[PDB]
RNA sequence: CACAUGUUCC
RNA sequence: ACGAGACUCUGGCAUGCUAACUAGUUACGCGACCCCGGUCGGCGUAACUUCUUAGAGGGACAAGUGGCGUUCAGCCACCCGAGAUUGAGCAAUAACAGGUCUGUGAUGCCCUUAGAUGUCCGGGGCUGCACGCGCGCUACACUGACUGGCUCAGCGUGUGCCUACCCUACGCCGGCAGGCGCGGGUAACCCGUUGAACCCCAUUCGUGAUGGGGAUCGGGGAUUGCAAUUAUUCCCCAUGAACGAGGAAUUCCCAGUAAGUGCGGGUCAUAAGCUUGCGUUGAUUAAGUCCCUGCCCUUUGUACACACCGCCCGU
């Protein structure tokens, strides 16, 4: 029966959010941390809110979580978003072309091609699912 | 002595367990040792907190019965340690392993059961708190206006239940069950 | 009995309140009793804070027609001071003071002085 | 007809009209192989063993 | 497996 | 945004902190008594806060592990642990022709207002009894009754602005109820170390309407009050009835819980079978279900809307 409700996690990611580095994992350090750094009224919401920032704690340790603004994973997460591989997904010698729309391009401009060779045709009209 | 226990003068060892099925459920050696049958208590507030309790205290804890006796376990353990001499004086042996020919012998297999009744096996804890049952309140009325004390006939049903000899209110009550569920089964 | 209702919820919001309940009980317009609620704002009913939170007056007003009941019923605000409500904080309001603006430092430089 | 060793070796779950029984999938210390499926009354535990005072009535699953 | 009915100024 | 939660008071653990000649202990030193030791609420002293008490704080969070779960919300299990749900209070939106005009100098309106439904004095009634019903109490016995002995509590209250009326120790007188003389307590002081019952131990009875039961009723004696006859209560003796575990039916309850057992509070001049709290003895059973009784969401059906206790059809 002991699930807490906002004011126990909405207030534990503003723990998490804005002190990061501030914290550890075990219970009793970042509840006295939590008591200087948050006005909290009670001492049973003091031993409640500390006690989802260390759960939560578990969990970022072990992977991304939705409503966390972390300075260290972002930054993380910048690097891979702004990635470039030296070759691109483009550069390639073998254009594979179908038949069909070998013949698209030779009415248009760029018709004549180096760097495109040409497959076979697929035998047999046979591509979507048999009904029932 | 620290290795071995005196129940009163009552030896610890020497009791075999006959049924397999309610050894589990008969917590009388070695780790269930006590002087006396009366513990602070905290055995029922668990589910299964009551696998683990002493069995003459679980018959002590269900003999303070009927309004006027309820809270006075003072006597009762004044009942049942005058009536283990009863049980000694008869037969010689170790009166408490009458005891678990009775818990053994008054415990019903099957049991109908509000379903049209549908007969079905118990458990064997179910089955320990009935076979304690029936006959504590069969002793009930053996000494309801009669002479013989209620020490006697603490003493005399599971005398008569550690052979099943059909004299006592437990075995009758027992084998009626089973034959009723055996009805609708 | 509705011009005057809002002549207190107003004088009270220009005063600095956090929220109020007016119910005006007794019977209007007729034979028949009815109850006037005229509710806005933050006003709390449970918990202990009610006592120190909430400032409850109820009162009578002589006519010919009825006995009409009024429940004046104001939430205080919060000061730390303490001099336009309670000391005491919320049970729920969780206070976080921000970070401290502090630039995070890579060069290992001493400050020895004196 | 034969007292035998079932164990009870898990509980599927509670039955009857009150909630008064509860089925379990019930296992036999005699022989290994054959099992079946019968409700049993009062609190029941892991690991113990039941006596069958007849071996053909299976319950069905609610 | 059975289990019908209603009194109403407001 | 409210309600739930949070919050409050209490319950449990901290030989750490703060201190107590109206709280207790530890010693030391005599007195008494038995064979250096033993005991004592006998008597003083300096060190202490263990017990006394209550102030601050500290302590528990699903915290750690192991399963389980989107591996999220969470749940089950273990260990460390004084606690791995103490109990209550507070408690919304809307609603009822719920109740109170017998709580009022809270009141609209109405009746009455001197031969008064105002006020006071006397006495009676509210207690009255063929009968039905509700909450209760003591019982129906031998796990008992009866008689000695032994021994354990925790909640409260006490001298009244009026108020002339308190809680009570001690010392005698009397079988008792009760009575008389001193002393203290406006209270952690005196009562009071609150010597409670149940209990425990040991008699006696012996399945008998008996020594279970104490209804009814006669005789005597004291208290309170101006006044007790329709017996205010109370003690003594004698009387000793129904009642042999309670049909149909139905109530309350899951942990110091039910029940047993007493003790204070309220009413109180006289006064608890009621009620409100307290401690004491201490469980059986259960860790489940929607069967019943209802209750909360979602769909669906509705000819209902004072709403199925609705509506309505034919003779």
């Amino acid at each position: 029966g002991r699930v807490r409700t906002k004011t126990v996690k909405k207030a534990a990611r503003v723990i998490i959010e804005k002190y990061y580095t501030r914290l550890g994992n075990d219970f009793h350090t970042n509840k006295r941390v939590c008591e200087e750094i948050a006005i909290i009224p009670s001492k049973k919401l003091r031993n409640k809110i500390a006690g989802y920032v260390t759960h939560l704690m578990k969990r970022i340790q072990r992977g991304p979580v939705r409503g966390i603004s972390i300075k260290l994973q972002e930054e993380e997460r910048e690097r891979r978003d702004n990635y470039v591989p030296e070759v691109s997904a483009l550069d390639q010698e073998i254009i594979e072309v179908d038949p069909d729309t070998k013949e698209m391009l030779k009415l248009l401009d760029f018709g004549s091609l180096s760097n495109l060779q040409v497959t076979q045709p697929t035998v047999g009209m046979n591509f979507k699912t048999p009904r029932g | 002595t620290p290795d071995i226990k005196l129940f009163g003068k009552w030896s610890t060892d020497d009791v075999q367990i006959n049924d397999i099925s309610l050894q589990d459920y008969i917590a009388v050696k070695e780790k269930y040792a006590k002087y006396l049958p009366h513990s602070a208590g905290r055995y029922a507030a668990k589910r299964f907190r009551k696998a683990q309790c002493p069995i003459v205290e679980r018959l002590t804890n269900s003999m303070m019965m009927h309004g006027r006796n309820n809270g006075k376990k003072l006597m009762t353990v004044r009942i049942v340690k005058h009536a283990f001499e009863i049980i000694h004086l008869l037969t010689g042996e170790n009166p408490l392993q009458v005891l678990v020919n009775a818990i053994i012998n008054s415990g019903p297999r099957e049991d109908s059961t509000r379903i049209r009744r549908q007969a079905v096996d118990v458990s064997p804890l179910r089955r320990v708190n009935q076979a304690i049952w029936l006959l504590c309140t069969g002793a009930r009325e053996a000494a309801f206006r009669n002479i013989k004390t209620i020490a006697e006939c603490l003493a005399d049903e599971l005398i008569n239940a550690a052979k099943g000899s059909s004299n006592s209110y437990a075995i009758k009550k027992k084998d009626e069950l089973e034959r009723v569920a055996k009805s609708n089964r | 009995v509705r011009r005057a209702c809002y002549g207190v919820l107003r004088f009270i919001m220009e005063s600095g309140a956090k929220g109020c309940e007016v119910v005006v009980s007794g019977k209007l317009r007729g034979q028949r009793a009815k109850s006037m609620k005229f509710v806005d704002g933050l006003m709390i009913h449970s918990g202990d804070p009610v006592n120190y939170y909430v400032d409850t007056a109820v009162r009578h007003v002589l006519l010919r027609q009825g006995v009409l009941g009024i429940k004046v019923k104001i939430m205080l605000p919060w000061d730390p001071s303490g001099k336009i409500g309670p000391k005491k904080p919320l049970p729920d309001h969780v206070s976080i003071v921000e970070p401290k603006d502090e630039i995070l430092p890579t060069t290992p430089i001493s400050e020895q002085k004196g | 007809q034969p007292i035998k060793l079932a164990r009870v070796t898990k509980v599927l779950g509670r039955t009857g009209s009150q909630g008064q029984c509860t089925q379990v999938r019930v296992e036999f210390m005699d022989d290994t192989s054959r099992s079946i499926i019968r409700n049993v009354k009062g609190p029941v535990r892991e690991g113990d063993v039941l006596t069958l005072l007849e071996s053909e009535r299976e319950a069905r699953r609610l």
